[PDB]
């Protein structure tokens, strides 16, 4: 008829405040014979001995509810783990009180322990409310503590479900180094500028000298933090006007201790109106059979419903976390903490304060300027692409065509030859020709600067599987545009439906199809349909650009594998070593795009294309996915499309003929 | 520790998976911890594997069944192999409600992990004889 | 008496099914009698028809459904049209089955014959809004 409670408190005050409390429990619920005993322990510098007394302790006791109430212990390691996995080891809940790690989150780990404290990922659930209001969508994660980084990624995925939208740029890195100013440039380079920060306070003052040494902390820049980023010397290298939140009663004991006292009371009468009524042995000295009602006093504490406290409406959720939960929103104002938001358990209100911002005014800054210097990437395709070498140093010979018209040629970056021919040669040279004309068109059309550079291969881009943990990648123009090295792909991109599935295109500006390329008896093939290439041999030599899109078309024809096994022998790193190939009658075949060996027909005459005319499809710009440079971009494209300007380049290089 | 983790663990039995070409199947989880970790390595193993596998959206669970909303996601199910990942005793409820629904059937396949599949004594009656497993414990191997 | 038959009510049926070109469909068939009469009408009406009918097997009842074995049978329907023949008693339980399974989808059609569609007053709460029914209950045309 009695009901033991265990506790581990320091002070005499709240000792007496809790033995009241459980004297009051009492009160209200008649004149039962049902009793409660307290006990609570001290602390012991040391972990092990605490762990030791405190279990032996609470097996000698047989209590039911174990609580841990310390604050501001000087060890910042806030470990209460030993005596709830001890009680764990019988499956008794050991509600915690005071830390708000995420590795308590885990059930699996901790199998008897509660608590009425959320971890902060719920307060990015709160910054999703910012999201709700703000209408903010690209954000910077920076996330130092691992323990909780995967558990902040997965609610930060959870919370990005409903709206399907992407995490610009996700961190994860050991705590206590210092160069990580590199990532912020990364970072700073971008056009979002949420930052979004949960590591201790050590890299939180960290990352605040780093950002104010770099003026990371300027006009438009977003800063919005939590309780931990605004304590110690993080809240001395704080710039004013950052924008924190606050724990309502989240260090006043006195209170939680009466909210704890009622939950776990008002637990043990629900308890007590059932049956199958099971005490813990003593487990100390030859017991080791588990308490047998542990999933059900936990199903017990899954459904409880409270409506008496300071606090409000507590309630547990499937994890057992905090429901309902008052937030203060305060902001930094010339080194003084004012509030300026509250919120309720679903809706965020600011006060009568205004909302003073770092930068400008005291609306909200549009922290979302996409890039005006677009980087370009291209690959070196021969009648599109021309690149020529400097004459003496980063200089251009602006040489004059026939037709009256001055080559604009532009400043590129690019490598000499292969890994294993050049190791790192890489300089600038002159890029001119058709999509250099395109880009041109463009950039007159919408003011937007550029930053034309080359891919480091000569591959358009495959999916490979990576040598470990078998991942797929992708590489050439789309690894490094996925990379974020990258921002526009200026290349004659093959339109097909696997690439579709993970970026966006726009409108083609060219349509053509595939021929085979043959020197000038059957001197032609007609197409794919020769059932000599059905079945080939030593003799008809055909082969393809490896890791092409070519390639890529063939593997999705379930009919073709016999190409495809033939093929794989004979891949040629670019077109033009197939060219030279066939030039010296070493080759037989090759499936390429129709204009380009139209207009090395006309560069040369040996070069003789086929008759047929397959695969009718476009080629148009390789972009990223959804943004607001593809719709006025398209519109300009399809402006190009309309007047005669696709007529003009047709007049440089494809009616061009000799 | 000298044992198999669930995500290698997963990784062999999606090995299994792909090695028979039952590339249409489905995913149930309960409110068992250590779930949503089993979820996001599916995603990624899925997003990072040859086959495109043809998977069915997740039955998810919040409780004990009342057999009402759970009956709608549980009458969704059309494809044959059936993955869980939840605790012995909720197992046998689901077993239950899998025979009272007719998803023990002989094209219907089901294959637990080593957690869930505890004691080689304690087998009750309630499991399908065909029930796939995969548990690193090796009586070759003994503990000396 | 008056009126059609069961033969010219199901004839009339599959000339609606055969104006609106509803070629794919099921046959539900319970164990009220004259039912083998009633397949056996439908084939022969399938046999004698311009259409070349894409016809499901017939899904046969046995008893008071334990929804195990009839479910198996209720999973393999993929087609449009749903053709039921029962009667008032069992047709609330096969509509709360559908509803349950989600087989009472917007292409998933109900056609009900005469017998079944009772009282005009009397109507449970378990059907679906757009029942389509055929009966001779003509209210232009009094008793007179």
């Amino acid at each position: 008829k009695i009901v033991n409670i265990g506790a581990v408190l320091s002070t005499r005050k709240h000792e007496q405040m809790f033995r009241e409390a459980v004297n009051q429990a009492n009160k209200r619920h008649g004149s039962w014979k049902i009793q409660l005993n307290a006990t609570s322990v001290t602390h012991k510098p040391n972990a092990i001995q605490m762990a030791l007394s405190v279990c032996e302790d609470l097996i000698s006791s047989q209590v039911y509810a174990i609580l841990v109430s310390h604050p501001p212990t000087p060890n910042d390691h806030f470990t209460p783990t030993p005596v709830s996995y001890t009680a764990g080891f019988y499956r008794i809940p050991v509600l915690g009180l005071t830390t708000r790690m995420s590795i308590y989150s885990d059930k699996s780990i901790h199998l008897s322990f509660l608590r009425t404290v959320p971890p902060y990922s719920h307060q990015s659930s709160v910054w999703f409310e910012m999201m709700r209001v703000y209408n903010w969508n690209h954000i910077i994660l920076l996330v130092s503590d691992d323990h909780e980084g995967r558990a902040a990624q997965k609610r930060l995925e959870t919370l990005l479900e409903e709206r399907e939208s992407k995490a610009e740029k996700v961190l994860q890195f050991d705590p206590g180094t210092k160069n990580v100013t590199a990532l912020l440039m990364e970072a700073r380079e971008l056009e979002a500028r949420v930052i979004i920060l949960s590591a201790s306070e050590d890299d939180a003052a960290t990352v605040y000298r780093a950002a104010a040494m770099l003026n990371m902390t300027g006009s438009g820049y977003v800063w919005l933090v939590g309780e931990r980023e605004i304590s110690g010397n993080a809240l001395r290298y704080a710039p004013d006007g950052i924008i924190g939140l606050q724990l309502i009663n989240g260090k006043n004991e006195s209170a939680h201790i009466s909210d704890a006292v009622g939950v776990v009371a008002q637990a043990v009468h629900e308890l007590l109106e059932k049956e199958n009524i099971t005490d813990p042995p003593r487990g100390c000295v030859g017991n080791t059979n588990i308490w047998k009602t542990g999933p059900l006093f936990k199903r017990v504490l899954m459904s409880s419903k409270y409506a008496d406290g300071v606090t409000g409406r507590v309630e547990f959720n499937e994890d057992g976390d905090r429901k309902f939960a008052n937030y203060s929103i305060m902001n930094l104002q010339n080194r003084k903490l004012v509030q300026v938001g509250i919120y309720n358990g679903t809706h965020v209100i600011p006060n009568d304060r205004k909302i003073i911002w770092p930068g400008g005014e005291t609306e909200k800054p549009r922290g979302y300027q996409m890039s005006t210097r677009l980087k370009i990437v291209t690959i070196h395709q021969e009648p599109f692409v021309y690149v020529k070498p400097t004459m003496s140093d980063g200089t251009c010979k602006e040489e004059f065509t026939v037709n009256g018209d001055p080559v604009k040629k532009v400043i590129c970056t690019g490598p000499n030859d292969t890994s294993p021919g050049s190791p790192r040669h890489t300089v600038p040279q002159c890029c001119y020709g058709f999509c250099i004309d395109l880009l041109i068109k463009l950039a007159r059309t919408m003011n937007f600067t550029y930053e034309v550079h080359l891919v480091a291969d000569g591959k358009f881009g495959t999916q490979e599987r990576v040598n470990n943990s078998n991942k797929k990648e992708w590489n050439g123009m789309m690894g490094e545009l996925l990379s974020g090295q990258a921002d526009m792909i200026v290349a004659p991109l093959t339109i097909n439906n696997e690439r579709a599935q993970y970026i966006e295109f726009s409108k083609p500006f060219k349509y053509q199809g595939l021929t085979i390329l043959v020197k000038k008896p059957e001197e032609r093939i007609t197409g794919i349909n020769d059932p000599r290439l059905r079945n080939p041999s030593d003799k008809f030599i055909y082969a393809t650009v490896k890791q092409s899109s070519v390639d890529i078309y063939f593997r999705r024809q379930v009919e073709l594998s016999t190409m495809y096994r033939h093929m794989e022998k004979h891949n040629y790193e670019s077109a033009a070593e197939a060219i030279q190939a066939v030039r010296d009658n070493k080759l037989h075949a090759f499936i390429w795009d129709s204009a380009v060996l139209e207009f090395e027909a006309s560069q040369k005459c040996d070069l003789v294309t086929t008759g047929e005319l397959f695969f009718r499809s476009g080629f148009g710009i390789g972009m990223r996915k959804d943004s607001p440079w593809k719709q006025n971009v398209s519109l300009s494209i399809l402006k190009s499309h309309e007047n005669g300007f696709m007529e003009d380049l047709d007049k440089t290089w494809v009616r061009y003929q000799e | 520790q000298f044992g198999a983790s669930i995500q290698q663990q997963a990784t062999v039995m999606l090995k299994i998976m792909q090695d028979y070409d039952w590339h249409v199947f489905s995913l149930v989880t309960t409110i068992f911890p250590g779930y949503r970790d089993f979820i996001s390595f599916i995603k990624t193993t899925v997003d990072n594997s040859f086959v495109g596998w043809d998977m069915q959206n997740v039955i998810t669970l919040d409780t004990s069944f009342e057999d009402a909303k759970t009956q709608v996601q549980l009458k969704k199910i059309h494809s044959s192999v059936i993955l869980l990942y939840c605790s012995k005793d909720e197992a046998v409820l689901i077993l239950s409600e899998a025979r009272s629904l007719g998803l023990t059937g002989y094209d219907f396949f089901w294959i637990v992990p080593s957690l869930v599949s505890g004691n080689t004594e304690l087998i009750p009656k309630e499991f399908p004889s065909g029930l796939i497993s995969v548990s690193y414990d090796d009586w070759d191997y003994s503990l000396e």
